[PDB]
Protein backbone atom coordinates (compact mmCIF):
# COMPACT_ATOMS: atom_id res chain seq x y z
CA UNK A 1 0.00 0.00 0.00
CA UNK A 2 1.64 2.84 -1.26
CA UNK A 3 0.08 5.81 1.01
CA UNK A 4 1.21 3.93 4.34
CA UNK A 5 4.68 3.09 2.65
CA UNK A 6 5.25 7.08 2.08
CA UNK A 7 3.18 8.55 5.33
CA UNK A 8 4.79 12.21 5.09
CA UNK A 9 4.45 11.99 0.98
CA UNK A 10 0.90 11.14 2.26
CA UNK A 11 0.61 13.44 4.38
CA UNK A 12 1.52 16.45 1.76
CA UNK A 13 -1.64 14.84 -0.23
CA UNK A 14 -4.26 15.06 2.30
CA UNK B 1 -34.18 32.40 -17.04
CA UNK B 2 -31.40 30.43 -18.73
CA UNK B 3 -28.05 28.66 -17.10
CA UNK B 4 -24.83 29.91 -18.77
CA UNK B 5 -21.72 28.16 -18.11
CA UNK B 6 -18.51 28.77 -16.39
CA UNK B 7 -15.64 29.47 -19.26
CA UNK B 8 -13.35 28.24 -19.16
CA UNK B 9 -9.60 29.21 -19.37
CA UNK B 10 -7.50 26.71 -21.67
CA UNK B 11 -6.13 23.68 -19.79
CA UNK B 12 -2.68 24.69 -20.65
CA UNK B 13 -3.28 28.16 -19.10
CA UNK B 14 -4.91 26.85 -15.93
CA UNK B 15 -1.71 24.60 -15.49
CA UNK B 16 0.57 27.81 -15.96
CA UNK B 17 -0.92 29.63 -13.64
CA UNK B 18 -0.84 26.60 -11.28
CA UNK B 19 2.67 26.73 -11.57
CA UNK B 20 3.00 29.95 -11.20
CA UNK B 21 1.26 30.53 -8.02
CA UNK B 22 2.93 26.72 -6.34
CA UNK B 23 6.72 27.55 -7.49
CA UNK B 24 9.10 30.00 -5.37
CA UNK B 25 10.98 30.03 -8.20
CA UNK B 26 10.86 29.98 -11.98
CA UNK B 27 12.59 30.93 -15.00
CA UNK B 28 11.67 34.38 -15.61
CA UNK B 29 12.39 34.63 -11.95
CA UNK B 30 15.89 33.34 -12.19
CA UNK B 31 16.93 34.81 -15.36
CA UNK B 32 16.47 38.18 -14.22
CA UNK B 33 18.62 37.40 -11.19
CA UNK B 34 20.83 35.69 -13.25
CA UNK B 35 21.12 38.51 -15.41
CA UNK B 36 22.11 41.52 -13.16
CA UNK B 37 23.22 40.61 -6.56
CA UNK B 38 23.55 36.61 -5.68
CA UNK B 39 26.66 35.37 -3.61
CA UNK B 40 29.29 33.50 -5.47
CA UNK B 41 30.19 30.26 -3.83
CA UNK B 42 33.49 29.10 -5.40
CA UNK B 43 36.00 28.00 -2.39
CA UNK B 44 35.70 26.81 1.03
CA UNK B 45 35.73 30.19 2.26
CA UNK B 46 33.20 31.78 0.31
CA UNK B 47 30.84 28.85 1.36
CA UNK B 48 31.76 29.04 5.09
CA UNK B 49 30.60 33.16 4.21
CA UNK B 50 27.73 31.98 2.32
CA UNK B 51 26.57 29.97 5.01
CA UNK B 52 27.39 32.20 8.06
CA UNK B 53 24.84 34.74 6.74
CA UNK B 54 22.39 32.67 4.96
CA UNK B 55 21.81 29.46 6.61
CA UNK B 56 22.81 30.43 9.75
CA UNK B 57 30.25 19.33 10.19
CA UNK B 58 32.49 18.63 6.69
CA UNK B 59 31.85 20.98 3.47
CA UNK B 60 30.78 17.98 1.56
CA UNK B 61 28.01 16.96 4.12
CA UNK B 62 26.72 20.55 4.48
CA UNK B 63 26.35 20.90 1.00
CA UNK B 64 24.19 17.47 0.07
CA UNK B 65 22.31 18.84 3.36
CA UNK B 66 21.18 21.76 1.98
CA UNK B 67 20.76 19.73 -1.30
CA UNK B 68 17.90 17.46 0.71
CA UNK B 69 16.79 21.00 1.80
CA UNK B 70 16.03 22.15 -1.50
CA UNK B 71 14.64 18.88 -2.49
CA UNK B 72 11.94 18.45 0.52
CA UNK B 73 10.90 22.36 -0.36
CA UNK B 74 10.57 21.14 -4.11
CA UNK B 75 8.60 18.19 -3.16
CA UNK B 76 6.22 20.01 -1.48
CA UNK B 77 6.22 22.56 -4.01
CA UNK B 78 5.22 19.50 -6.11
CA UNK B 79 2.63 18.08 -4.35
CA UNK B 80 0.78 21.56 -4.08
CA UNK B 81 1.05 21.80 -8.15
CA UNK B 82 -0.19 18.20 -8.63
CA UNK B 83 -3.37 18.61 -6.74
CA UNK B 84 -3.89 21.80 -8.96
CA UNK B 85 -3.76 19.57 -12.14
CA UNK B 86 -7.37 18.77 -13.60
CA UNK B 87 -7.89 14.70 -12.28
CA UNK B 88 -5.29 14.22 -10.10
CA UNK B 89 -6.87 14.67 -6.57
CA UNK B 90 -9.70 12.45 -7.64
CA UNK B 91 -7.25 9.71 -7.58
CA UNK B 92 -6.86 6.98 -5.84
CA UNK B 93 -4.63 8.30 -2.63
CA UNK B 94 -2.39 5.34 -3.57
CA UNK B 95 -2.08 6.21 -7.18
CA UNK B 96 -1.37 10.09 -5.79
CA UNK B 97 1.73 8.82 -3.56
CA UNK B 98 3.06 6.61 -6.27
CA UNK B 99 2.77 9.26 -9.27
CA UNK B 100 4.81 11.69 -7.03
CA UNK B 101 7.10 9.00 -5.57
CA UNK B 102 8.31 8.72 -9.24
CA UNK B 103 7.97 11.84 -10.44
CA UNK B 104 8.93 14.83 -8.05
CA UNK B 105 12.67 13.73 -8.83
CA UNK B 106 12.43 14.15 -12.69
CA UNK B 107 10.61 17.61 -12.33
CA UNK B 108 13.13 18.78 -10.12
CA UNK B 109 15.65 18.13 -12.35
CA UNK B 110 13.76 19.33 -15.26
CA UNK B 111 12.98 22.49 -13.16
CA UNK B 112 16.73 22.60 -11.51
CA UNK B 113 17.71 23.77 -15.52
CA UNK B 114 16.08 27.27 -15.12
CA UNK B 115 18.47 28.23 -12.11
CA UNK B 116 21.29 26.74 -14.24
CA UNK B 117 24.15 28.03 -16.59
CA UNK B 118 27.23 26.92 -17.78
CA UNK B 119 29.12 28.35 -14.94
CA UNK B 120 26.95 27.51 -11.88
CA UNK B 121 23.41 27.27 -10.28
CA UNK B 122 20.86 29.41 -8.12
CA UNK B 123 20.66 28.45 -4.54
CA UNK B 124 18.96 29.54 -1.30
CA UNK B 125 15.83 31.05 -2.95
CA UNK B 126 17.88 33.24 -5.41
CA UNK B 127 20.35 34.54 -2.73
CA UNK B 128 23.91 32.53 -3.98
CA UNK B 129 25.35 31.43 -7.02
CA UNK B 130 27.32 28.54 -6.10
CA UNK B 131 29.72 27.55 -8.99
CA UNK B 132 29.83 24.42 -11.29
CA UNK B 133 33.47 24.18 -10.83
CA UNK B 134 32.98 24.12 -6.92
CA UNK B 135 30.82 21.45 -7.28
CA UNK B 136 33.26 19.41 -9.45
CA UNK B 137 36.02 20.22 -6.55
CA UNK B 138 34.39 18.27 -3.74
CA UNK B 139 35.82 14.81 -2.67
CA UNK B 140 34.31 11.70 -3.88
CA UNK B 141 31.40 10.73 -4.14
CA UNK B 142 29.70 14.00 -3.71
CA UNK B 143 32.15 15.84 -6.77
CA UNK B 144 29.69 14.39 -9.47
CA UNK B 145 26.28 14.48 -7.78
CA UNK B 146 25.67 17.61 -9.97
CA UNK B 147 27.68 17.49 -12.99
CA UNK B 148 25.37 15.02 -14.52
CA UNK B 149 21.99 17.67 -13.92
CA UNK B 150 24.34 20.26 -15.13
CA UNK B 151 24.92 18.46 -18.36
CA UNK B 152 21.08 17.67 -18.96
CA UNK B 153 20.27 21.15 -18.22
CA UNK B 154 22.95 23.00 -20.69
CA UNK B 155 20.85 21.11 -23.70
CA UNK B 156 17.66 21.31 -22.10
CA UNK B 157 17.97 25.32 -21.62
CA UNK B 158 19.02 25.24 -25.46
CA UNK B 159 15.27 24.37 -26.22
CA UNK B 160 14.36 27.75 -25.30
CA UNK B 161 11.41 26.88 -23.21
CA UNK B 162 9.08 29.23 -21.04
CA UNK B 163 7.74 28.82 -17.61
CA UNK B 164 4.23 28.08 -20.06
CA UNK B 165 6.06 25.04 -21.43
CA UNK B 166 7.70 23.97 -18.71
CA UNK B 167 4.53 24.02 -16.22
CA UNK B 168 3.07 21.10 -18.89
CA UNK B 169 6.44 19.49 -19.23
CA UNK B 170 6.29 19.11 -15.44
CA UNK B 171 2.40 18.13 -15.23
CA UNK B 172 3.35 15.66 -18.04
CA UNK B 173 5.93 14.17 -16.17
CA UNK B 174 3.65 14.38 -12.92
CA UNK B 175 0.57 12.64 -14.59
CA UNK B 176 2.27 9.38 -15.88
CA UNK B 177 0.50 5.87 -16.41
CA UNK B 178 3.99 4.11 -16.70
CA UNK B 179 4.30 4.49 -13.38
CA UNK B 180 5.13 0.51 -11.09
CA UNK B 181 2.17 -0.16 -8.82
CA UNK B 182 -0.64 1.90 -9.95
CA UNK B 183 -4.06 0.26 -9.99
CA UNK B 184 -5.87 2.94 -12.11
CA UNK B 185 -4.09 2.57 -14.73
CA UNK B 186 -6.74 3.18 -17.04
CA UNK B 187 -7.61 6.41 -15.64
CA UNK B 188 -4.22 7.97 -15.32
CA UNK B 189 -3.46 6.90 -18.99
CA UNK B 190 -6.41 9.32 -20.24
CA UNK B 191 -5.33 11.73 -17.55
CA UNK B 192 -1.86 11.59 -19.63
CA UNK B 193 -2.49 11.70 -22.73
CA UNK B 194 -5.01 14.69 -22.40
CA UNK B 195 -2.21 16.62 -20.55
CA UNK B 196 -0.20 15.14 -23.70
CA UNK B 197 -2.46 16.37 -25.87
CA UNK B 198 -2.20 20.19 -24.64
CA UNK B 199 1.35 20.20 -24.53
CA UNK B 200 1.95 19.35 -28.30
CA UNK B 201 -0.61 21.53 -29.10
CA UNK B 202 1.00 24.15 -26.66
CA UNK B 203 4.52 23.49 -27.95
CA UNK B 204 3.15 24.25 -32.09
CA UNK B 205 1.30 27.49 -31.05
CA UNK B 206 4.23 28.68 -28.85
CA UNK B 207 7.85 27.16 -30.98
CA UNK B 208 6.31 27.05 -34.69
CA UNK B 209 9.75 27.13 -35.62
CA UNK B 210 11.10 23.75 -34.11
CA UNK B 211 8.63 21.34 -35.34
CA UNK B 212 10.58 18.08 -32.89
CA UNK B 213 10.45 20.03 -30.23
CA UNK B 214 7.44 17.55 -28.85
CA UNK B 215 9.76 14.46 -29.77
CA UNK B 216 12.86 16.24 -28.19
CA UNK B 217 10.62 16.79 -25.18
CA UNK B 218 9.32 13.19 -24.91
CA UNK B 219 13.55 11.73 -25.20
CA UNK B 220 14.18 14.71 -22.54
CA UNK B 221 11.64 12.40 -20.59
CA UNK B 222 13.35 9.34 -20.74
CA UNK B 223 16.44 11.43 -20.51
CA UNK B 224 15.02 12.49 -17.26
CA UNK B 225 14.03 8.27 -15.56
CA UNK B 226 17.71 7.71 -16.23
CA UNK B 227 18.90 10.61 -14.68
CA UNK B 228 17.08 9.98 -11.64
CA UNK B 229 17.60 6.44 -11.55
CA UNK B 230 21.32 7.20 -11.55
CA UNK B 231 20.66 10.06 -8.81
CA UNK B 232 19.29 7.43 -6.60
CA UNK B 233 21.82 5.06 -6.88
CA UNK B 234 24.25 7.50 -6.13
CA UNK B 235 22.33 8.69 -3.17
CA UNK B 236 22.15 5.09 -1.94
CA UNK B 237 25.92 4.92 -1.94
CA UNK B 238 26.06 8.44 0.14
CA UNK B 239 23.68 6.99 2.78
CA UNK B 240 25.46 3.69 3.06
CA UNK B 241 28.79 5.05 3.32
CA UNK B 242 28.93 8.96 4.97
CA UNK B 243 27.56 8.26 8.36
CA UNK B 244 26.87 12.24 8.74
CA UNK B 245 24.97 12.20 5.28
CA UNK B 246 21.64 11.74 7.24
CA UNK B 247 18.70 11.66 4.66
CA UNK B 248 15.49 13.63 5.38
CA UNK B 249 12.70 11.37 6.11
CA UNK B 250 10.39 12.52 3.49
CA UNK B 251 12.98 11.96 1.06
CA UNK B 252 14.04 8.46 1.89
CA UNK B 253 10.48 7.62 1.82
CA UNK B 254 10.84 8.35 -2.26
CA UNK B 255 13.99 6.40 -2.81
CA UNK B 256 13.00 3.92 -1.00
CA UNK B 257 11.72 0.91 -3.09
CA UNK B 258 12.28 3.34 -6.17
CA UNK B 259 14.58 2.10 -8.17
C1 LIG C 1 24.51 28.04 1.26
C2 LIG C 1 25.01 26.63 0.93
C3 LIG C 1 24.68 26.29 -0.54
C4 LIG C 1 23.98 24.93 -0.66
C5 LIG C 1 24.15 24.34 -2.06
C6 LIG C 1 23.08 23.27 -2.33
C7 LIG C 1 22.31 23.54 -3.63
C8 LIG C 1 21.51 22.29 -4.04
C9 LIG C 1 20.42 22.59 -5.09
C10 LIG C 1 19.81 21.34 -5.78
C11 LIG C 1 20.23 20.01 -5.18
C12 LIG C 1 19.67 18.78 -5.93
C13 LIG C 1 19.11 17.72 -4.94
C14 LIG C 1 20.06 16.55 -4.63
C15 LIG C 1 19.82 15.93 -3.22
C16 LIG C 1 18.58 15.00 -3.13
O1 LIG C 1 17.45 15.48 -2.85
O2 LIG C 1 18.66 13.74 -3.27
Amino acid sequence: DAASKHKQLSELLR
Amino acid sequence: GSHMTADLKSLAKRIYEAYLKNFNMNKVKARVILSGPPFVIHDMETLCMAEKTLVAKEAEVRIFHCCQCTSVETVTELTEFAKAIPGFANLDLNDQVTLLKYGVYEAIFAMLSSVMNKDGMLVAYGNGFITREFLKSLRKPFCDIMEPKFDFAMKFNALELDDSDISLFVAAIICCGDRPGLLNVGHIEKMQEGIVHVLRLHLQSNHPDDIFLFPKLLQKMADLRQLVTEHAQLVQIIKKTESDAALHPLLQEIYRDMY
